[PDB]
RNA sequence: UACGAAUUGAUCCGCAGAUAUCCGAAUGGGGCAACCCGUCAGGCCCCUGACACAUGAAUUCAUGAGCGAACGCGGGGAACUGAAACAUCUCAUUACCCGUAGGAGAAGAAAACAAAAGUGAUUCCCUCAGUAGUGGCGAGCGAACGGGGAUUAGCCCAAACCGGCUUUGUGCAAAGUCGGGGUAAUAGGACUUAGAUAUAGGAGAACCUACUGGAAAGUAUGGCCGAAGAGCAUGAAAGCUGCGUAUCCGACAUAUCGAGCACCUGAGUAGCGCGGGACACGAUCCUGUGUGAAUUGGCGGGGCCCAUCCCGUAAGGCUAAAUACUCCCGAGAGACCGAUAGUGAACCAG
RNA sequence: UGAGGGUAGGGGUGAAAGGCUAAUCAAACUUGGAGAUAGCUCGUACUCCCCGAAAUGCAUUUAGGUGCAGCCUGUUGGAU
RNA sequence: AUAGUAUAUCGGUAGGGGAGCAUUCCAGCGACGUAGAAGGGAAAAGGGCGACUUUUUCUGGAGUUUCUGGAAAAGCAAAUGUAGGUAUAAGUAACGAUAAAGGGGGCGAGAACCCCCCUCGCCGAAAGACCAAGGUUUCCUGAUCAACGCUAAUCGGAUCAGGGUUAGUCGGGGCCUAAGGAUAAGCCGAAUGGCGAUUCCGAUGGAAGAACCGGUUAAUAUUCCGGUACUGAUAC
RNA sequence: CAAGAAAACCCGCUAAGUGUGUUACCCGUACCGUAAACCGACACAGGUGGUUGGGUUGAGUAUACUAAGGCG
């Protein structure tokens, strides 16, 4: 599943637009990719597969409650 | 239930066998009609299986066939009453058979 | 045709039980559906009985899977066609494919409308109105406010602060976890039923003579019943021949029905740039990508934007009714068809 | 040459002929959108009575189509 | 049409207008019918005109209908129009390889064709014999000749009924794996899902378990019987 | 020279731990099969894999004539 585990973010459907405004249909995909993480609390490492928003989360409150905050909503499962 | 039965006496009151008593036979329910002894006979032509015209009753629709007051002679209509039901005769009251 | 059952109550009807091979989600393993081959414990004797043995998500146990009308909500998503060509636009957020509920679902209790005059949750109907708008300003698309109705209903957390317990760092402090406190817009808070119904049943009135006729229920007399003159059947067209109808009565089962104080009030959130989408619409709402506040003297909205004024309290949640539908069960109807009609199928029918 | 597999529709496969892909191929078949659209051709059913044309002008991606005028007819009011 | 009988007018395609008939069903007031309704055959008569209507008689054997108003699945001659039936071409084409028939008996209502016999002719690396695929009772026997058989038929691969297929070794299967397929751990991906082992499935191949000759039935035969062999288990 | 499957059966290795008798389950087995029975709407001059295929003549499984058997 191409899904963020930190945010829940997935790809979004839109459209091309010309400059004569032929519509057609394209994906908005997402800036995700695989990271190795040193957990400091549980002294040990994970690999997370997240968005570049995901990282910001997890640098601004921590690997620690940004995996605590994805498990509540469902998005590490 | 059906307001005649085997063994029952019954007089008909419509058809060409009209005024005319006898003796319930046989009673085919599915059909609603029934063998009245001595009435309606046919001459049925049989091969040998020696042969040759026979006679038998046809049966009747049992809507023409009342069942015969017990003292007087009359075909009277019934009903059920619980002195289990019990059929009686509407003419009279005395119960039937 | 043949043999039997039954007034010691057969057949038949309602209710509850017993039995219920093989395949099929198919689930012990395989497989070309209805077959082949096992392990394990028992009992009979090369065989044969009768048990268990899939996988996945929770804690041996519990659960799920598959099928099936329409209605709901989600994820994707055409073209012919119209524009008398055609690319924006239209057809259409349709057809269709996929996922997944319930008897309904969704929505729902104002960071709402309005315009100094007021109404206060949501849903659905009649208007407003083919109006204001939108649009190669073409073809087209198309509101809301307000008014009249149906139905009506409101609630719970998080936080401040207090207590306990565990953990961690070093008695203190932090986190986590349960208990108490507390729930705003005029701001608020903390501290100082058991009967009824359903699925079998019981009773239920009253007609004679003559003619025609193969056969009266017809016709002509003379009677009678009616809380019953609805109907179907009976050798022709029956209130009084039969089954019924009006009305009344019934269940062993099972099913259903104070002052002060400035402590708190939801963050990668509101807002913003770039690219798209939805809104009637080629300020408002949603976000792929990059960023990013404040705290009641706060914050958001009133169609660029600023000032003033008015309205309201986002980033937590739950809620009946009025609405949508018919695979089906019961009761009915039709100025609907009547066998090349009406369903493809009145029979033997996918 | 036999048996069993595999490649599927703007795709396959082709010692290349636009060949072949179930007697179908310059884009298979089936069902659905769907009664697509057809300024084109053909067809359009009882009776009697009164009136009764046009095949021109202008414009048109128009010329065998259409809009307006001209010419017919119903009702109504005026005389011309 | 105008005036209220007079004057004028009455050929018509596209097309405009007026007035009517029939059909199905409904409401209302009413009628007809086994002493004969509807429908079907024949005949006669009517209508300013017509669409149509009425009567009589035969058949038929149970429904039908006037008037006023109401509502429509409300009328066919043609669409290379559809269904069903029946014609014409016509007693015509044709009866499916030019390998070929003749006679005597038989059963029988019936014989060019069926059965038996004698002669003739064709195939004979096949037109003979044994399997596989596929078919699924067509195999044998009795009864039958409606339909089927390109004629007839007493005959048949036809109709009905009865009967008939016998394995320790044959062919399969049980065992093994190929192409390929389904998967495990994993990977990828709006969904549906796509991939992915040395794992499993999957013969057209490999097996260290082993049989051949003859005879008997109307129909089976390494299977039944005879003779002569071989291969696993199991108990002493 | 173009360089000619796989796995199991059957034999090793360690690790871990002859005689007699009885008996041999399942499915197929008819019939057609270069055809009137299969694929072709037909009792259709077409198509349909493998084995066998006597005698004389011949190089021959060609050709001609014949047996068994099958046919007109
Ligand atoms: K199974
Ligand atoms: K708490
Ligand atoms: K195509
Ligand atoms: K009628
Ligand atoms: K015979
Ligand atoms: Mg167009
Ligand atoms: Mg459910
Ligand atoms: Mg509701
Ligand atoms: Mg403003
Ligand atoms: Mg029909
Ligand atoms: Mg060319
Ligand atoms: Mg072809
Ligand atoms: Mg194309
Ligand atoms: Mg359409
Ligand atoms: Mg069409
Ligand atoms: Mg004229
Ligand atoms: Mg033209
Ligand atoms: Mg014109
Ligand atoms: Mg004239
Ligand atoms: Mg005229
Ligand atoms: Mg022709
Ligand atoms: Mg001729
Ligand atoms: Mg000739
Ligand atoms: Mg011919
Ligand atoms: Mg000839
Ligand atoms: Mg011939
Ligand atoms: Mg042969
Ligand atoms: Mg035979
Ligand atoms: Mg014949
Ligand atoms: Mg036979
Ligand atoms: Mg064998
Ligand atoms: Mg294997
Ligand atoms: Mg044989
Ligand atoms: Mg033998
Ligand atoms: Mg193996
Ligand atoms: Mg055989
Ligand atoms: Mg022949
Ligand atoms: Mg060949
Ligand atoms: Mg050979
Ligand atoms: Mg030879
Ligand atoms: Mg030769
Ligand atoms: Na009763
Ligand atoms: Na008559
Ligand atoms: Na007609």
């Amino acid at each position: 599943s191409k899904i963020c585990q930190i945010t829940g973010k997935k790809a979004m459907v839109g459209n091309n637009v010309s400059h004569s405004k032929r519509r057609t249909k394209r994906v908005f995909d997402v800036n995700l990719f695989r990271k190795k993480f040193y957990w400091v609390e549980q002294d040990c490492w994970v690999v997370l597969r997240i968005s570049a928003a995901g990282l910001r989360l997890i640098n601004k409150i921590g690997l620690d409650a940004a995996i605590k905050r994805a498990a509540e909503k469902g998005f590490l499962n | 239930k059906l307001h005649i039965k085997k063994g029952d006496t019954v007089m008909v009151i419509s058809g060409e066998d009209k005024g005319h008593s006898g003796r319930v036979l046989e009673v085919l329910v599915k059909e609603q009609r029934a063998i009245v002894e001595g009435l309606n006979m046919i001459k049925k032509h049989a091969k040998p299986s020696q042969g040759g015209i026979i006679s038998k009753e046809a049966p009747i629709h049992i809507s023409n066939l009342n069942v015969v007051d017990p003292k007087t002679g009359k075909a009277t209509r019934i009903g059920r009453r619980l002195n289990k039901l019990v059929r009686y005769a509407k003419k009279s009251g005395e119960e039937i058979k």
